[PDB]
C-alpha cells in the first residue's frame, strides 16, 4: 500500500505489476518490463515504487507520474571479489526488498547477500555478504550408504557442497536507519545505517524466532520522546512461496514477537 | 510548394529469378517461414546484402582508422540488438557471415511460432494479424516485426485478446446465447 | 634496423653523460635505479577470420642492461663513497649474468666494471 | 565350421517350401504395408528360428503360447483381420475374372 | 554387386543446402592466369564476387599442372603458392586435374569449382548443386550460387 | 499465395523422402525390424577413385 | 512386428559372419559368441541344429553405429571372420560384442576406453567372450598399451572427439598392417558445430589422406542417425 | 575422486540454472530422476543437472554410466533446492534433463552452457 | 535384500541379469521385471507401483557402493 493513500500495488507471477484504487474497486494500470517473476514489492509515500525479479537479478524502481523505470543490476563475481581478497557465493536471486527512503533501498539475495542501494547509482552501494551464514552441511551418516567413516567424508567434498542461508523477510522502518532481516537461520537480525547512508552494520539479533520468517512487520507506541517497538514476524515451517526448504528442527508454525524499548 | 517527402524501395528483383536452385531456396524459405510471396525474401535479401556490402568496405579500409573503428562498431552494435549477431562473434567478419535465415528467424511470426503461443508459423501468423500478440504493453498485428533481444521475453497474448482475459469473441458468446435460448 | 640502433646508442650515451652533471647520480637513489634496470632486464576460428595481408625483446633487454652497467660504472667511480663492498655487492649477481650474455659490448662494459671493483 | 548354417534336406516338408513363398509374396499378406522391390529366390543354406524377448518386454513385444504356432503360416491363420481381408479381395478378383 | 550412389544429404533438390559462408572453393589452372590477365587478386576477388570470406583450395593435381609450365608462368605458381591458399592431397596415380576435380565435388558438397575451361564447366553443370565460378570481363562472376 | 506455397512446401517434403531418406525422428517403440525390407546385392556408397 | 513368439528364416549376409533373419519385417542378426544371454537387453533368436541349439542376436542399427553401416550398403567391410580388430571407443559391449561375434572364436577384438564407469562393464562383458581384450586406457597415448596390442587388420574407431583424426593416425601406425582396414564413424557436431555436416566430413577425409590413408568410402547413416557418416580406408604405409 | 564428479563452481552454477529456468517455460525440461533415465535411453537428452547433496548420493549414480556409454554431458550442481527452484516445481528436484528441440527459442544458451560443460569434463 | 527378501530380491537380479543391469532400468520397467512371478505382489496395484520404485532406490545404493549398508534399505 502506498503510505497514507489507497493505492494498491500488486506484483503478480505473469511478469507484471498491476495497480488498483481500493477505494473506487478498479483496476488502474498494468506495468511491463520485469523478465520474470515479480516476487516481492514496496512502497512508500510517494509513488516510487520498487520491485525485484527473482532470477532476473534486477530491482526495478518505477516512477509511476513519469511513466518511466530505473533499472539496477548487482554485477558481483566471486572471481573478482577473491582476487581483491588476495567462501564467497555467486548471487542466484533476489527474493526481498524495502525502502528505506525515497531515494534509498535494501535487498535481499538467495546468496545472503543484504545490498543497499542508491537511485543515482545503478551498481551497489554497499553489500555484506553472508548476512546469515552458511548452512549446516549434511550429516556424513546420511550422505552416503557406504559403511566406512572416510568414504562418506569425502562424499561432503570438504566445504564445497555447503551453501548459504536465504534472506526469506527483509523490512525497514519507514525513514529511520534500521531494517531488519530474517531467515530460517533461527534469529532476526537488527542492522543500522550508517548516518551517512554509505554503509550498515549489525546491531543486534534475536534468537527468539524459529522456523522460517516469511514476513516482517513493525509498530510502535508511546511518545515521540520515548518510543517502544514491537517486531512481528510470521514463522511458518515452509518457505512461502513453495515446501522446497527442508524440514528445520524445532520450527513452528506461529508469529513471533519482540518488544524492544528505547534507553540513553 | 511543399519540399518533398523522400521515399525509397524496400528491395530488388534479383538477377536470375528462374534459376532452378534459387526457386528452391524460395520454396523451402517459404515453407519454414510462412512467407507469403517472394517479395518478403527479395526485400531480406536486398537488406542483407546492403549490410554485408557495408560490412565489405569497412574490412577493406585499414584498421584502427576513424571511419571504420565508428561503423563498425555501430554496425556490429546494431546487428547485435537485433539479434541476429551474437554477443561472442562481434566483429565484421562473422557479419560477412550472416545468412538470410537470420533474418527470418527473428520475425515476429516465427518468435510467435518458437514461443509455444502457435502451434504453426500460419498459425502464428493468424494470430498476429488478427490483434492478440503484444510485445510488452503494445499490440502487434505485423508479422514481419523484428524482435530486439530484450523484446523477445516480453511477447505474450494481449490483454484485449479473447485468449489473454478479456471476454470470448463474438462466435463464443453468439454459440453460448442460442444454447441458453 | 642496425642505423636505427646506432642512432639510439648515441642517444643513450648522451643521456649518460647528462646523468654525470645529474645531482641525482650523487645521491644513493640512483644504485636503487640502476638495480631496477637489471631486475627489469633480467583453425576454425581462422576459417571465419578474414585476412588480406600477404624478436626485438632480446634487444631491448640487451639495451637496458648496457645502459645500467654503463651507468654503474659512471657513478662509482665519480663518487668514491658508492665503490663499497656493501653498496655493490647486491650487483655482483648480475655482473655474473651479463659476463655471460651473448652481447660483447654489455660484456665489455662488464668488464670494465669488474676491473673498477678488482 | 562355427559360421556354416545347416542345409535344407532334399524332399523337404510341406511347411517348410511354403514358409518360402510367404517371404517371397510378403508384399501382398498386408494392404496397408509395402516393401522394397526384390527378386527373391530360396538361399542355398538357411535355418527356421524362434524369437526370444527379453524380460522386460512382456508386455510390449510377446506372443502368448496358444497364438505360438509351429510355422509362420497358421500365425497369419490366427490374425482374424489378415483372414478379412483375404476374402474380401479374393471375391472381387474372381468376379472381375 | 550392384550400386547406385546415394543423392547428398545436404541438396534439397537442385538447392545446395550446406554452402554457405565462409566457401571453399576449388582453384583450376587456368582460373590463375585469367586472374593475373585482369589484373583481379585471388583473394579479394573471391570475396568481392561473394562479399564473403572465401578460402581458395588447390589440389596436388593443379599443383603439380602448374610446375611443369615453365618459367613463362612463374608469377602464377608464386601466387598459388600464397600462404593463405590451403593445399589438397590427391590419391589418385593420375595427375589430370579434370578428373581430379570432378571426382572431389561429386563426392562432397561443400566446394566452388573456380575455372574458365568450357569443357570443365559443363561436366560441372551436369552435376547438381555445384556452384560454378569464373573470371569474365573485369571480375569474377558465380552462376550457381542461389546466396548472392 | 501463403496457403499455396504451403501445400506447395509440404508436398516437396513427401518427395523428397522418396528420393533420399530423411531422419524422422529416430525410434519410436520397440525395434520391429526394417518394415520395407533388406536389399542385397545393394550398396549405396559412394566409391572414391 | 518382431514379437517373442513368431518365427523367422536365417540366411548368411553378403558380408562373412552376419546373418539376415527374414519375416513380416527383417532384422539384421549375427551368431552370438556365449549363448543363453543378452549384453544389452537385444531381442535372440534360437535355431535347432542337429541336436544343438545356436543362439543368434539382433543387432540394432540405431544403438550401434557399425550396423547403421551395413544397413547404408556399405562395400566393403574389413571386418571378417578370424580377423584381429582394434575397437577405439569401446563405451561398453552394445557393439563390441557384435564386432566380437563377427570375428569369431578365431579372431579377437582390441577394446579401447578411457573412462572408468563404462570400462567396468566392458571387463565383465569381456568376460563372457574370451576374444574380447578390454584396454581401460586413453587411446591419445597409444604407447601406454603397446604391449597388449599386436598387429591389427582392420581399425575401427567411434571415439566421439574432436581431434579424433589425430588419436587415429597414432594407432594406425604403430598397429594397422600394411594394406591394412580402417573404418571411422564421424559425428560432425563434436568437430565443429558451427561449419555444416559436409564440409566437417571434408576436412576430416583430408586429415586422413594426410595420415597415408587412402579413403575407399563414406557413407551416411541417415535415416538411423543425423549428421554421422562412416568413412571406410585403406592404409598405405610406403605413400598415399 | 569423490563420487560426485565434476562439480560446477559458482559461475557456472549460475549460467546452468538460468538455462533450466527457460527450458521450464518452454516445456523442453524433463524433471526427476527416472525421466532423465528414459530420455537417455530416447537419444533426446541435450544435457542433464545433478545435485550434489542428493540424499544419499548413491541414487543418482546409475545417470552417469548410461550418459558415458551414449556420451551426453553431465554436472553436477550443489543444491538440490536451488535446482528445485529453477525447475519451477514446488519439491526439490535431485535430476533434470534439457531435452533436445532443434527448433527451440533458447538454441543459442542450451550450446553456451553445453560447450562449458564439456570443458568441465 | 532387507526391502523385500532375500529370495526375491535374487530372483530380481536373476531378471535384470546382473546388479548393474536392474540399477540403470528406470522405475516403471524394474516393476514390469518382476511382473511375471508376482514378486513385487486398484489399491494393490498402487502398492506395488510404489514399492518398484523403493526397489528400483534400493538397487542403486547397493551398486555403486563398494561396501554396501543397510541404513537406507532398512528406512526404505
Ligand atoms: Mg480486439
Ligand atoms: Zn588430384
Amino acid at each position: 500500500f502506498r503510505k497514507n493513500s489507497d493505492q494498491l500495488y500488486a506484483s503478480c507471477a505473469d511478469f507484471k505489476i498491476r495497480t488498483y484504487s481500493i477505494n473506487q474497486f478498479s483496476q488502474l494500470e498494468i506495468l511491463y518490463g520485469h523478465h520474470d517473476i515479480v516476487e516481492d514489492i514496496s512502497a512508500l509515500a510517494m509513488e516510487r515504487c520498487v520491485t525485484v525479479g527473482a532470477r532476473d537479478r534486477t530491482a526495478m524502481l518505477w516512477k509511476i507520474p513519469d511513466e518511466t523505470r530505473l533499472t539496477f543490476r548487482g554485477g558481483d563475481e566471486p572471481q573478482k571479489l577473491l582476487r581483491r581478497w588476495m567462501l564467497f557465493f555467486c548471487e542466484g536471486s533476489i527474493d526481498v526488498v524495502s525502502m528505506v527512503d525515497d531515494f534509498h533501498f535494501i535487498t535481499g539475495s538467495d546468496n545472503g547477500n543484504i545490498c543497499l542501494w542508491s537511485l543515482a547509482k545503478k551498481k551497489p552501494i554497499f553489500t555484506e555478504r553472508i548476512a546469515h551464514g552458511i548452512l549446516p552441511e549434511p550429516s556424513f551418516n546420511d550422505i552416503s550408504g557406504e559403511t566406512d567413516e572416510e568414504l562418506r567424508k569425502r562424499q561432503l567434498q570438504g566445504k564445497k557442497l555447503l551453501q548459504p542461508f536465504w534472506i526469506t523477510s527483509l523490512y525497514a522502518i519507514p525513514y529511520s536507519n534500521v531494517f531488519i532481516s530474517g531467515s530460517w537461520s533461527g534469529s532476526l537480525k537488527v542492522w543500522k545505517i550508517s548516518d551517512n547512508l554509505r554503509s550498515f552494520e549489525l546491531l543486534g539479533e534475536l534468537s527468539g524466532a524459529k522456523g522460517v520468517v516469511t514476513k516482517i512487520q513493525v509498530v510502535e507506541s508511546g511518545k515521540h520522546g520515548k518510543e517502544k517497538f514491537r517486531i512481528l514476524a510470521s514463522i511458518a515451517k515452509e518457505h512461502r512461496l513453495g515446501r522446497w526448504i527442508a524440514n528445520v528442527s524445532g520450527a513452528r508454525n506461529g508469529i513471533y514477537s519482540a518488544v524492544i524499548d528505547q534507553t540513553g | 510548394p511543399r519540399a518533398p517527402r523522400t521515399y525509397s524501395k524496400t528491395y530488388s528483383t534479383p538477377k536470375r529469378p528462374y534459376e532452378s536452385s534459387r526457386l528452391d531456396a524460395e520454396l523451402k524459405l517459404a515453407g519454414e517461414f510462412g512467407l507469403k510471396n517472394k517479395k518478403e525474401i527479395y526485400r531480406i535479401s536486398f537488406q542483407l546484402s546492403k549490410i554485408r556490402r557495408a560490412a565489405r568496405d569497412l574490412l577493406t579500409r585499414d584498421e584502427k582508422d576513424p571511419k571504420r573503428l565508428f561503423e563498425g562498431n555501430a554496425l556490429i552494435r546494431r546487428l547485435v540488438r537485433v539479434g541476429v549477431l551474437s554477443e561472442d562473434k562481434k566483429k565484421l567478419d562473422y557479419v560477412l557471415a550472416l545468412k538470410v535465415e537470420d533474418f527470418l528467424e527473428r520475425r515476429l511470426q516465427t518468435q510467435v511460432y518458437k514461443l509455444g503461443l502457435a502451434k504453426s508459423v500460419h498459425h502464428a501468423r493468424v494470430l498476429i494479424t488478427q490483434r492478440h500478440i503484444a510485445v510488452g504493453k503494445q499490440i502487434v498485428n505485423i508479422p514481419s516485426f523484428m524482435v530486439r533481444l530484450d523484446s523477445e521475453k516480453h511477447i505474450d497474448f494481449a490483454p484485449t485478446s479473447p485468449f489473454g482475459g478479456a471476454r470470448p469473441g463474438r462466435v463464443a458468446r453468439r454459440n453460448a446465447a442460442r444454447k441458453a435460448e | 634496423n642496425l642505423r636505427n640502433q646506432n642512432k639510439l646508442s648515441e642517444l643513450l650515451r648522451r643521456y649518460l653523460l647528462g646523468l654525470n652533471h645529474n645531482s641525482d647520480s650523487e645521491s644513493e637513489s640512483i644504485l636503487k635505479f640502476c638495480h631496477q634496470l637489471f631486475q627489469e632486464s633480467e583453425e576454425k576460428e581462422d576459417f571465419f577470420l578474414v585476412n588480406l595481408e600477404s624478436s626485438n625483446s632480446l634487444l631491448l633487454n640487451s639495451t637496458l642492461q648496457k645502459f645500467a652497467l654503463d651507468l654503474l660504472r659512471n657513478v662509482i667511480t665519480r663518487h668514491r663513497s658508492f665503490l663499497t663492498v656493501s653498496h655493490l655487492e647486491g650487483f655482483i649477481p648480475f655482473l655474473r649474468d651479463s659476463l655471460l650474455s651473448e652481447n660483447e659490448g654489455v660484456v665489455i662494459s662488464t668488464l670494465r666494471i669488474l676491473i673498477t671493483l678488482i | 565350421d562355427w559360421f556354416t548354417l545347416p542345409k535344407p534336406d532334399d524332399n523337404m516338408r510341406r511347411e517348410v517350401q511354403r514358409d518360402l513363398l510367404l517371404i517371397k509374396h510378403r508384399a501382398a499378406l498386408d494392404p496397408k504395408r509395402h516393401y522394397k522391390k526384390q527378386r527373391w529366390e530360396v538361399p542355398e543354406r538357411f535355418a527356421i528360428g524362434t524369437i526370444i524377448e527379453d524380460k522386460s518386454e512382456f508386455y510390449s513385444s510377446r506372443m502368448n503360447r496358444k497364438e505360438r504356432k509351429s510355422t509362420i503360416l497358421e500365425t497369419l491363420m490366427g490374425d482374424e483381420a489378415s483372414n478379412k481381408y483375404f476374402k474380401r479381395k479374393y471375391n472381387e478378383i474372381q468376379e472381375k475374372s | 554387386t550392384r550400386n547406385i550412389p546415394q543423392v547428398s544429404s545436404a541438396l534439397f533438390f537442385q538447392y545446395n543446402q550446406a554452402i554457405k559462408p565462409p566457401y571453399q572453393v576449388l582453384i583450376d589452372t587456368n582460373f590463375i592466369n585469367f586472374s593475373i590477365q585482369k589484373k583481379v587478386d585471388i583473394v579479394r576477388g573471391m570475396m568481392d564476387c561473394l562479399l564473403a570470406k572465401c578460402n581458395p583450395l588447390i589440389t596436388d593435381c593443379v599443383m603439380a599442372e602448374l610446375e611443369k609450365l615453365g618459367p613463362k608462368y612463374r608469377i602464377a605458381l608464386k601466387l598459388a603458392r600464397d600462404p593463405r591458399i590451403k593445399r589438397l592431397s590427391c590419391s589418385h596415380k593420375g595427375t589430370y586435374a579434370d578428373d581430379c576435380l570432378v571426382h572431389r565435388v561429386l563426392q562432397h558438397k561443400c566446394y566452388i569449382v573456380a575455372t574458365n575451361d568450357a569443357g570443365l564447366k559443363q561436366r560441372i553443370r551436369k552435376i547438381p548443386g555445384i556452384p560454378l565460378m569464373s573470371v569474365g570481363g573485369h571480375a569474377y562472376v558465380i552462376e550457381k550460387l542461389p546466396d548472392v | 499465395s501463403r496457403v499455396k506455397k504451403r501445400k506447395k512446401y509440404q508436398k516437396a517434403q513427401k518427395k523428397l523422402k522418396s528420393v533420399r531418406a530423411v531422419y524422422s525422428g529416430g525410434q519410436s517403440g520397440v525395434y520391429e525390424g526394417e518394415k520395407t525390407g533388406i536389399k542385397k546385392g545393394l550398396t549405396r556408397s559412394v566409391k572414391f577413385k | 512386428g518382431a514379437r517373442g513368439g513368431a518365427k523367422v528364416v536365417i540366411e548368411p549376409h553378403r558380408h562373412a559372419g552376419v546373418y539376415i533373419a527374414r519375416g513380416k519385417e527383417d532384422l539384421l542378426v549375427t551368431k552370438n559368441m556365449a549363448p543363453g544371454e543378452s549384453v544389452y537387453g537385444e531381442k535372440r533368436i534360437s535355431v535347432e541344429e542337429p541336436p544343438t541349439k545356436v543362439e543368434y542376436r539382433v543387432w540394432n542399427p540405431f544403438r550401434s553405429k557399425l550396423a547403421a553401416g551395413i544397413m547404408g550398403g556399405l562395400d566393403e567391410l574389413f571386418i571378417a571372420p578370424g580377423k584381429k580388430v582394434l575397437y577405439l571407443g569401446a563405451a561398453s559391449g552394445t557393439s563390441v560384442s557384435h564386432v566380437s561375434d563377427v570375428v569369431g572364436p578365431e579372431g579377437v577384438v582390441y577394446a579401447v576406453e578411457f573412462s572408468h564407469r563404462p570400462g567396468r562393464e566392458l571387463i565383465s562383458m569381456a568376460k563372457k567372450r574370451p576374444n574380447i581384450i578390454p584396454i581401460i586406457e586413453d587411446a591419445r597415448h597409444p604407447q601406454k598399451y603397446r604391449m597388449l596390442i599386436g598387429m591389427v587388420d582392420c581399425v575401427f574407431a567411434d571415439v566421439a572427439q574432436p581431434d579424433q583424426a589425430r588419436i587415429i593416425a597414432l594407432n594406425s601406425h604403430m598397429f594397422l598392417k600394411d594394406q591394412g582396414g580402417v573404418v571411422i564413424s564421424i559425428k560432425a557436431n563434436c568437430i565443429d558445430s558451427t561449419v555444416d555436416a559436409e564440409t566437417v566430413f571434408a576436412r576430416e577425409v583430408q586429415k586422413l589422406r594426410e595420415e597415408r590413408i587412402k579413403p575407399l568410402e563414406q557413407l551416411t547413416l541417415e535415416p538411423y542417425e543425423r549428421d554421422h557418416c562412416i568413412v571406410v580406408g585403406r592404409y598405405m604405409r610406403s605413400g598415399l | 575422486n569423490p563420487k560426485a564428479f565434476p562439480l560446477a563452481d559458482a559461475a557456472l552454477t549460475q549460467q546452468i540454472l538460468d538455462v533450466v529456468q527457460q527450458a521450464a517455460n518452454l516445456r523442453q525440461l524433463k524433471k526427476g530422476a527416472n525421466e532423465a533415465t528414459k530420455t537417455l535411453n530416447r537419444g533426446i537428452s541435450e544435457f542433464i543437472i545433478m545435485a550434489a547433496d542428493c540424499e544419499p548420493i548413491e541414487i543418482l549414480l546409475h545417470l552417469p554410466l548410461l550418459c558415458e556409454d551414449k556420451n551426453v554431458p553431465y554436472v553436477f550442481v550443489p543444491s538440490r533446492v536451488a535446482l528445485g527452484r529453477a525447475c519451477g516445481v514446488s519439491r526439490p528436484v535431485i535430476a533434470a534433463s534439457i531435452t533436445t528441440n532443434d527448433a527451440s527459442a533458447i538454441k543459442t544458451q542450451i550450446y553456451a552452457v553445453k560447450d562449458k560443460i564439456e570443458t568441465l569434463l | 535384500s532387507e526391502l523385500i527378501g532375500e529370495v526375491i530380491g535374487a530372483r530380481l537380479i536373476s531378471h535384470a541379469g546382473s546388479l548393474t543391469n536392474l540399477s540403470k532400468q528406470a522405475a516403471s520397467t524394474v516393476q514390469i521385471l518382476g511382473a511375471e512371478k508376482a514378486l513385487f505382489r486398484k489399491n494393490k496395484g498402487r502398492i506395488s507401483r510404489y514399492l518398484a520404485n523403493k526397489c528400483s532406490m534400493a538397487s542403486r545404493i547397493d551398486n555403486y557402493s563398494e561396501e554396501p549398508s543397510n541404513v537406507f534399505g532398512s528406512v526404505l
